[PDB]
């Protein structure tokens, strides 16, 4: 038999394509400190899409100039708190967590999440990671953050978000210095994020509940008389004769959606404060209008409005200094129209 | 021009004739295969 | 940013947005909505529909 | 080829039967491949504005007709979006006959081409009276 | 010693290794790797490779030479390159 | 008084100014940005309004050369350059710098006293560029070497500025090799070169900057500073102060010998007549005199113009309503455009007497290589002809049917691209008899075909056409009529020689004195009566009304006479075209009625007859032969004549001029093929063949069943023919 080809129906990257273990999305990686202490990620709540007409700064693109429509996603980021900071072990074993220190205080709210640590050893505890440090015991260190989304009104929830995120600097020594500084206080995302910068956005995207093959791999449908004989939106064949066996790789129904998904270069292109300049008339569909400040990111960003979208540094940005996006006019006309 | 130091490197060795390596000027067999008969890389 | 008027409404394009529709002797037709294209591929005129600014101009010349 | 400003659906795929709208003696032309196209299995050739097309003569003159030629979309029903954001959409589809390079074989091209094609072909938007 | 054509070899070295730009034209320098304390100079139209390790003094005229490698073309007529004209 | 406002005044004078005139060419390679740095002699160097000059390349007369790095064809221009304190004429004449191009070559490069030199950097005295050296020598055209952008050896390369110009040095060296194992005696005839003496110059045409010892001196700016600004990149600026074209212009007028000087060199070897007449005098010594001696070089036109004929004034006046003959007949017209090839066309105007160039136009019917002149021309240069055709073609296909649409524009079209190619295009089946009569006319054509269309087509092999004719006088032979009332007894016979040169020349006109042509047919040869009776000639065939008494015939003439026609057309014997047969109506015996003399009875008869007569009259063949001008380097003779006399070729002159042995032997077309691909062998890959139609000579006797037997075949025709009686079945 002389048979066609075709690519395989769906991508095998993403098996088993299950539902994410939490709403968050947990970074795997963390980029190289390249300048100055900072954190290496933000993370704010999605709330819609608009779009602005803005001048091509794009180097060498054939539309650099002249003004193009380019559709941007509005993502809430009120200020997260460094709640404490992580020190890390390595070992033949990989990282292992060997010491933590809380902040002497927290908010009120973080006790819908976790029971509050108390305002007992952070001197001594630091003093501690210091010893272990000189020692050599610390292989590096991360801080654990948490985000506060009581102040927005969009999310209707309460209890903040926790997660670790990388502090970028030269040496372990400078990076347990920032983290000093930077704990028990409110950073916000433009201490993590300039305009015109490039990011990775992680996020869980939307659900779909139990989907068939057609919808989940794309397998395409049967056609022609095949398409009323009773088996329409159904995979043609399960496997061989032999092996005697269907394969994982064979698309089937499952979970779709609501999986961890990482985006890469996507551009800010707008870092604001005031709400009332992105928000349309009428409000965002379902959220409502921004209130704090909020960031915009050019293109498409995984997960529905409302989720939580993790930003961190690019892992494999392409493109050098990009620069400040000149944006010349930002739709506000009702989204519900 | 064709210069003869360049020549020496780049034209001044043998080939076997059953795989086509290169072999040394003074090589009476192929390194890759034994094989017996080697010619000289044709410069013309 | 070119400053475009919807041919049937006569509301003004916003960036980013509406459509241009051409016929084929070069007419060119700027469209704010598929509202405004579907009804002008009805064959209806802006001056008999009263929503449009055409149809107002008709009412209000009495 | 040169890229176009404007992002274009490839509407019209193998079998579409175009008018053609210059002076050469073609009237309709059935689309039989689209160049520099390579597809996918069960998919039909596709062409959108600004690609050349090996065509068919069905209609037109006795010389033009049964002619295996090479034809570029100037008009296009489905809408394509400019940069800036505007959608633009025509009320038929046109072709009109050139070689490889994508000379023209007719001389006056009647009704308006797309700038698209104008720009990727400078000698259609020459011969063309009018470009929108 | 340093033969060409058409195209001037502009030889230089840069630290550990030796820039070989406009390499029969090409618009991107080869970079050949230094080995060992190999001191290389480039002395007009030959180049002279010093060292106290055979090993390194020849791994550093073989990596030259074959950085100036004219992996495409005819040898008989395309000979442009770097060649050892005297082993260690 | 706009700039080329005040040249057309001082232009209009100037032309009787020898002394400053500068009538020269331009020789070398091709990719030098030759054809540029002319076009910035003059148009880039503003000769007229700025906005009306070079800026879209017009200069030239035939506009179309633009730009590749050398001549196109033959163009022509003026530039009226400023030399210490002095505005000489510097009509720039750009020669073709190629070798394809050659019986024209001639006469384009008789247009000028001399040819000029340009070789970028270390690009060096190509195969090409020597070749232009050889044909330079012939016209006595001295060169200069502008040696064009030495930027590569600069910029690029990094030679160090004594270096640099080092191995320009050695180029000069070459040029005066050129000048001497060439012809040694013609160096010290002006000819030498030299950058230190002035006759040399550098410069980058395509940056404009450019010098030489003279230029070098007097501007300051020595070649070795030059280098330094150069490399540096103010190559522009250089430019400014050193002109490209300031240079080129200053050493026509010192160094560039003034036309005067070599006016007579040319002509001698160029002219193949009297070069001691008033018009041989003027053209030779700078004179004016001969009788309006005027030269087509080249056939031109212009829209609402004048046909242009190229051809500077290389003796006599200009004026305006001058009866001019012609190298090919005494057509005489009113020459109203009597002008000068100025600013980046031809300045049409009247009173231009010898000195400058004058291309006369009035005409319609010369031909490109003639030498109108009012003077009766005895001799005058290129004394040719033009009468052939191609007789050996191919059978263009179509390896791709969808192409033939195209094919079909690309070869009814190429008749404008060539007229030489007739295109016997037939339309049935398609077999394309693309024209051709040797190995280079097909691949000539077949590189055309795929490039300025380009098309998947391919061809068959050589379509070996001939024309019959015969060879012995016949004895009257009877052609009846079908309903067997009527009779023609005529006879056929070898068409004499001198009357078939005759014809094939055209001379010979129907449109002609009866008297008249009766003479020269009894000059020729033929008695009174015979030469009297003519009534029709096909092609190279004469039909003779020998006949006297036959009632009702001239009113037949028409019939009979097609009749003739139609087997010219076809021969008896290989159904091929008949030439140089004569054929006489001896008797006849017509019907008295008309009735019974309708064409479908005369004309068999009359062909039957022919025919037959032709059959009988031991019918053979002819065959085209192609006079094979082969300029192998001197010293190879042995393997070059070696190869075309084994070929059958009758050897003809060796040519042993310097270092060139053109040897032409008239190479029958039979067993011209491949000649390139011997030649590669035979001497070593070194011979440059050329080949022009040497006439239609008889075929080898020997082979002639053979020569028969294939082209029956061929065409799809039965082994045997239809010996006498039965093609004469009564």
């Amino acid at each position: 038999m002389a048979s066609i080809h075709r690519p395989k129906r769906g991508s095998l990257a993403f098996s088993p394509r299950k539902r994410a273990k939490s709403h968050i999305p947990r970074f795997r990686a963390w980029p190289e400190a390249t300048g100055e202490p900072k954190l290496q990620s933000f993370a704010g709540y999605k709330v819609g899409m608009t779009h602005v007409i803005m001048v091509d700064d794009t180097k060498n693109s054939l539309t650099q100039g002249m003004e193009i429509s380019v559709p941007v996603t509005v993502i809430e980021t009120p200020a997260i708190r460094v709640a404490a900071i992580r020190a890390y072990a390595e070992d033949s074993t990989g990282e292992k967590a060997i010491a933590e220190v809380w902040a002497a205080d927290l908010d009120p709210e973080l006790k819908r999440r976790i029971p509050i640590p108390a305002a007992g050893n952070q001197a001594e505890a630091l003093e501690n990671i210091g010893k272990l440090i000189e020692e050599g015991r610390v292989s590096d260190v991360r801080a654990v953050i948490y985000t506060l989304p009581k102040s927005l009104t969009g999310v209707p929830k309460k209890v903040p978000d926790i997660m670790e995120s990388g502090i970028s600097a030269r040496d372990l020594g400078t990076k347990f210095e920032y983290s000093k500084t930077i704990l028990g206080t409110l950073v916000s995302v433009t201490d993590v994020f300039k305009n015109g910068t490039l990011v990775d956005t992680a996020a869980i995207t939307i659900g779909k509940g139990t989907q068939g093959p057609v919808k989940r791999w794309g397998i395409q449908l049967m056609k022609g008389k095949h398409s009323r004989q009773g088996s329409l939106r159904q995979v043609g064949t399960l496997g061989a004769f032999n092996p005697s066996r269907v394969s994982w790789r064979v698309p089937q129904m499952g979970q779709m959606g609501y999986h961890q998904r990482t985006e890469f270069n996507k551009r800010i292109l707008k870092i604001g404060s005031d709400g009332e300049e992105v928000t349309p008339e009428g409000g965002f569909i379902n959220y409502g209008l921004v209130r704090g400040d909020y960031i915009l990111i050019k293109g498409s960003v995984p997960g529905p409005s409302k989720r939580l979208i993790r930003l961190r540094d690019p892992i494999r940005a392409k493109k050098a200094d990009l620069g400040e996006p000149n944006i010349l006019y930002i739709s506000r006309e009702s989204k519900q129209g | 021009a064709r210069f003869p130091e360049a020549e020496e490197r780049l034209l001044n060795k043998k080939i076997c004739m059953k795989c086509n390596a290169r072999n040394a000027i003074r090589a009476t067999r192929c390194r890759k295969c034994g094989y017996g008969t080697l010619r000289v890389k044709s410069k013309e | 940013m070119e400053q475009r008027k919807c041919y049937f409404c006569g509301k003004m394009l916003e960036p980013g947005t509406g459509k241009l529709y051409v016929k084929k002797d070069g007419s060119t037709y700027f469209m704010c909505s598929s509202k405004c294209m579907s009804n002008f591929a009805l064959g209806r005129l802006p001056r008999r529909t009263e929503w449009t600014e055409k149809g107002k101009i008709q009412l209000k010349k009495a | 080829m040169k890229g176009m400003r404007s992002n274009i659906p490839r509407a019209l795929n193998a079998g579409a039967q175009i008018a053609c709208v210059d002076n050469t003696g073609a009237k309709v032309v059935e689309i039989i491949s689209v160049k520099k196209y390579r597809g996918v299995k069960n998919r039909m050739p596709c062409a959108g504005i600004g690609d050349m097309c090996v065509v068919s003569v069905k209609k037109g003159t006795p010389e033009m007709r049964k002619q295996v030629l090479l034809a570029v979309v100037v008009r296009q029903k489905q809408e394509f979006r400019r940069p800036d954001g505007l959608h633009v959409s025509f009320e038929d589809n046109a072709m009109v006959i050139t070689d490889e390079e994508g000379i023209p074989k007719g001389t006056d091209i009647k009704g308006p081409v797309a700038r698209e094609v104008a720009e990727r072909f400078p000698k259609i938007g020459t011969t063309a009276s009018i470009i929108v | 010693s340093i033969v060409y054509a058409h195209f001037p070899m502009q030889v230089k070295v840069d630290g550990k290794t030796l820039i070989i730009g406009n390499f029969l034209g090409e618009k991107k320098p080869r970079f050949a790797k230094i080995i060992g304390e190999t001191k290389v100079k480039v002395s007009g139209n030959d180049v002279t490779i010093t060292g106290i390790n055979k090993e390194d003094v020849g791994q550093t005229a073989a990596n030259i030479e074959q950085k100036t490698k004219i992996k495409r073309f005819d040898p008989r007529i395309f000979q442009d390159g770097i060649y050892i004209v005297q082993k260690a | 008084m706009g700039r080329r406002k005040k040249m057309v005044e001082r232009v209009t004078t100037l032309m009787n100014d020898p002394q400053r005139i500068r009538n020269i060419g331009i020789v070398a390679h091709i990719d030098h940005g030759k054809t540029t740095l002319s076009d910035n002699l003059l148009a880039g160097a503003g000769m007229i309004s700025k906005e009306l000059a070079g800026k879209q390349l017009f200069m030239d007369s035939d506009e179309e050369e633009q730009a590749r790095g050398i001549t196109i064809d033959s163009s022509n221009v003026s530039m009226v350059h400023t030399f210490d304190n002095e505005d000489y004429l510097i009509n720039l004449i750009d020669t073709p710098g190629h070798v394809d191009f050659g019986g024209d070559v001639t006469r384009a490069m008789r247009a000028v006293d001399g040819a000029v030199v340009v070789v970028d950097a270390v690009e060096g005295t190509m195969p090409q560029t020597e070749t232009v050296l050889r044909q330079a020598l012939r016209e006595h055209v001295r060169p200069v070497l502008f040696v064009n952008k030495v930027d590569r050896l600069i910029n690029e390369l990094q030679v160090d500025s004594q270096e640099m110009q080092i191995r320009l040095g050695k180029v000069i060296d070459h040029v005066n090799k050129l000048i001497k194992n060439m012809n040694p005696e013609k160096f010290k005839a002006g000819w030498k070169v030299d950058a230190a003496a002035g006759t040399v110059a550098f410069g980058s045409a395509l940056y404009n900057w450019a010098i030489s010892v003279p230029m070098m001196k007097k501007t300051g700016v020595s070649f070795k500073d030059v280098y330094d600004y150069c490399k540096a990149g103010d190559m522009k600026s250089l430019a400014e102060k050193c002109p490209l074209h300031e240079a080129v212009l200053d050493m026509v007028i010192h160094f560039l010998p003034n036309p005067i000087e070599a006016q007579k060199g040319r002509v001698k070897v160029i002219w193949h007549g009297d070069e001691n007449t008033e018009i041989g005098k003027a053209m030779t010594h700078a004179n004016a005199e001969g009788d309006l001696a005027f030269m087509v070089t080249d056939i031109s036109v212009d829209p609402h113009a004048g046909e242009v004929a190229t051809g500077r004034l290389f003796s006599g006046s200009l004026t305006r309503g001058m009866e001019v003959f012609t190298s090919g007949s005494a057509r005489k017209s009113r020459v109203q455009q009597v002008g000068i090839f100025m600013g980046p066309e031809r300045l049409e105007v009247d009173k231009i007497p010898a000195g400058n160039i004058a291309a006369v136009t009035g005409l319609k019917e010369a031909i490109v290589g003639s030498t109108v002149t009012t003077l009766d021309g005895m001799t005058p240069f290129e004394s040719i002809r033009h009468v052939s055709e191609p007789v050996v073609t191919v059978a263009v296909e179509a390896k791709h049917t969808k192409d033939l649409p195209k094919l079909i524009e690309v070869l009814r079209q190429v008749a404008k691209e060539d007229p030489t190619l007739q295109i016997t295009l037939d339309e049935e089946t398609g077999e394309h008899l693309m024209a051709g009569m040797g190995e280079l006319h097909l691949e000539v054509i077949a590189h055309r075909i795929e490039r300025d269309k380009n098309v998947e087509i391919t061809t068959s092999k050589p379509i070996v056409v001939y024309r019959e004719t015969i060879k012995k006088k016949t004895e009257p032979i009877e052609g009846k009529s079908p309903n067997r009332h009527n009779r023609f007894y005529i006879y056929a016979e070898p068409l004499d020689t001198e009357i078939v040169s005759a014809i094939k020349e055209g001379e010979v006109s129907m449109n002609l004195p009866e008297l008249e042509r009766r003479q020269k047919l009894i000059d020729l040869g033929m008695e009174k009566e015979e030469a009297k009776g003519i009534v029709g000639i096909f092609n190279s065939n004469i039909f003779i009304d020998m006949t006297k008494g036959i009632q009702y015939l001239n009113e037949t003439m028409e019939l009979v006479l097609d009749g003739f026609e139609e087997v010219m057309r076809a021969g008896p014997l290989t159904r091929e075209p008949v030439a140089n047969v004569k054929c006489v109506l001896v008797d006849a015996k017509l019907h008295e009625d008309a009735i019974h003399r309708g064409p479908a009875q005369i004309i068999p008869a009359a062909r039957q007859a022919i025919q037959a007569g032709m059959l009988m009259a031991e019918d053979s063949l002819l065959e085209p032969y192609q006079k094979v001008f082969v300029q192998v380097p001197q010293l190879l003779m042995g393997g070059a004549t070696k190869e075309l006399q084994g070929r059958r070729g009758i050897i003809l002159n060796m040519t042993t001029e310097g270092d060139l042995a053109i040897i032409e032997a008239r190479v029958p077309v039979a067993e011209m093929f491949g000649f390139a691909g011997e030649i590669r062998s035979a001497t070593e890959g070194r011979a440059m063949w050329s080949t022009e139609f040497g006439g239609f000579d008889v075929v080898p006797s020997s082979i002639l069943n053979d020569i028969v037997g294939q082209i029956r075949e061929r065409k799809g025709l039965k082994k045997e023919l239809p010996k006498a009686s039965d093609f004469l079945s009564m």
